[PDB]
């Protein structure tokens, strides 16, 4: 769904 | 003189840039010796700083938006979580490993295992392994002894059949401990008046099979007291271990001081207890004599793990001092002996555990 | 059936001693007539006697001794504060003899029913309480019990031959150190021996006793008793032939090793105990191991002549006095059946006049 | 000097 971490992308 | 324990210094976060204010309780994890994760907020970007422990000087910063974060005891895993939503993470492969969302929001998480995150909600404690594709599994329904309490802490024997969940109130004026004791095989809880606590293996002299033992520390209405006590039906063949008591001590100036942490060196059989406050004191699993008792920090101690190396104990303060304690097998000996003037136990330390 | 018969006799616990106080040092049981324990109750030590005879009156008084020591047969008591040695004879409320030493005493015992044996950290000294005497050096301490800690000190009935005990931690196991010194030749010999005791046997065909001297060991050759005849055999006699068997240790017991001995000149045989409750009964005579097993799963710190049965009795770290002896309703019927040794057993029961 | 209080 959506990511609770952003690792680029 | 000489000590039976060495202390040092591993980090200083603010040297690392790291805000005073995320050092604490909330927002600073330390799931074992190998990592630490710092929650901060720069704009409205919160954010997690992962620090290294064999890389002080490079901490990685990633956006994140999870209420907590917490790092695998082994690897660049990470559990986050939003709400009743729970995400890992294999941070190097950059992908989402597994996912679930909780029907309740999770008050307290912690890895108890190489593979295995526990879950606390307001009323249940779950188990989650990372092994396939596996769910949470309710492991017991909460005490109404705990309720109310903050969580703080959950703890497990190594075969998993033992567990035990801990919280804390204020009550007449005074910090009170709640624990609840819970058995895998007979199904059954037990309220216990505590505030930190291990489980520990044991093998008794005279025993085919280790033993399994519950040690925790509790500063009640008369004071400080230890227990040291082995939990359900000895192996076959073996032997009671002998329940162990012995009062733990609390000078006048540390009136509102309790036991935060307790760490167990299975390498030397002795408990580390560290006190709120910076107390350190050194216990011998076996008689639960008090060896060794000073103070190792004078800012206040809100989390710790094992320190492997060593054998002993890590762990965070306020100030972002990242300290250890451990046994000096130099001399742990030699001071039990001469300072404590304890020959029987020296001998037996040395002896029993080949120092 | 059991060739012993064991039996508890106290629970110290239930007579109000802290648990902290029932070890080596704090302890003491000179004879079965008595058990000494000395306590901290508030800021103010003080010595508790527990009469055999009555238990449940456990008589407590203020003292300041760093040791106390109960004669095996008389209110009589033995107070040692540092180099200060007071006795005094509890019923009179009289100080009976007062000594002060140039050397602090490390270790003493009754020996006899008069006697006092002191040792300092170079030399071991006797004491009569009978008229006006005064320590009297025995002989100077062997260079291999130096920096031992001493455990015991025994002597023959006729005290010529005299034997100091020590132990410590050598390569990761408990090492004995014993001192072996005859009255009559002036001449000390060095013995790796962990617990031992002497006995008078009058071997058949001889007019006069031979002295023996029964010592167990764990040394690297495993665990070993011998029994010798020590001195010269009385002019006529025919020497004693020196025994030599195997104590057996199974694998759980590991550090384990041997810490009382007691001989039943009455069955002539060989009562030994482990630090860890292990009880072997050997036969004085021939060395034949006649039986053994766990009697206690707490550990041994202190044993006795039990002297209504011929037995021994002792004291473990939990505070139950236990204490086994022959059971001669079935010693000869086991050892016959049992063991199927006619031999040992027809012997046996025509040696000590039993069935 | 007294060792023990007995009274």
């Amino acid at each position: 769904a959506v990511s609770l971490l952003d690792l680029d992308a | 003189q000489i000590l039976p324990i060495r202390f040092q210094e591993h980090l200083q976060l603010q040297n690392l840039g790291i805000n005073p204010a995320n050092i604490g309780f909330s927002t600073l994890t330390m799931e074992s010796d190998k990592f630490i994760c710092i929650r901060e907020k720069v704009g409205e970007q919160a954010q997690v700083v992962i620090i290294d422990m064999n890389d002080p000087s490079n901490p990685i910063r990633r956006p994140i938006s999870a209420d907590s974060a917490i790092m695998n005891p082994a690897s660049k895993v990470i559990a986050l979580k939003a709400g009743k939503t729970l995400q890992i993470f294999n941070i190097e492969m950059k992908s989402k490993m597994k996912a679930h969302t909780m029907t309740d929001d999770v008050t307290f998480w912690k890895w108890i295992s190489l593979n295995t995150v526990a879950l606390v909600t307001d009323n249940a404690v779950y188990h989650w392994s990372m092994e396939g594709e596996s769910q949470p599994v309710k492991m017991f329904d909460r005490h109404s002894s705990l309720a109310g309490c903050q969580i703080i802490n959950y703890r497990t024997d190594a075969k998993q059949k033992w567990l035990l969940l801990t919280g804390i109130s204020a009550q007449q004026n005074r910090v009170v401990g709640a624990m609840q004791l819970y058995s895998v095989d007979r199904k059954v809880s037990q309220p216990i008046e505590g505030h930190a606590a291990s489980f520990a293996q044991f093998k008794m002299e005279g025993n085919a099979e280790e033993s399994t033992l519950f040690c925790f520390a509790v500063r009640g209405q008369a004071g400080g007291k230890l227990h040291i006590i082995e939990v359900g039906t000895p192996p076959t063949g073996n032997q009671p271990f002998p329940k162990k008591a012995v009062d733990v001590f609390f000078p006048p100036e540390a009136q509102n001081d309790f036991p935060v942490a307790m760490q167990i060196s299975e390498k030397h059989d002795v408990v580390f207890l560290i006190t709120k406050y910076g107390y350190i004191h050194l216990y011998d699993l076996e008689t639960g004599t008090c060896i060794y008792m000073n103070r190792i920090s004078g800012e206040t101690i809100f989390v710790t793990a094992p320190h492997e190396a060593t054998a002993g104990i890590i762990g965070v303060n306020r100030k972002g001092q990242v300290l250890s304690v451990c046994v000096e097998e130099e001399n742990i000996i030699p001071y039990i002996t001469n300072v404590l003037q304890n020959p029987d136990l020296a001998l037996r330390m040395a002896v029993r555990n080949n120092l």
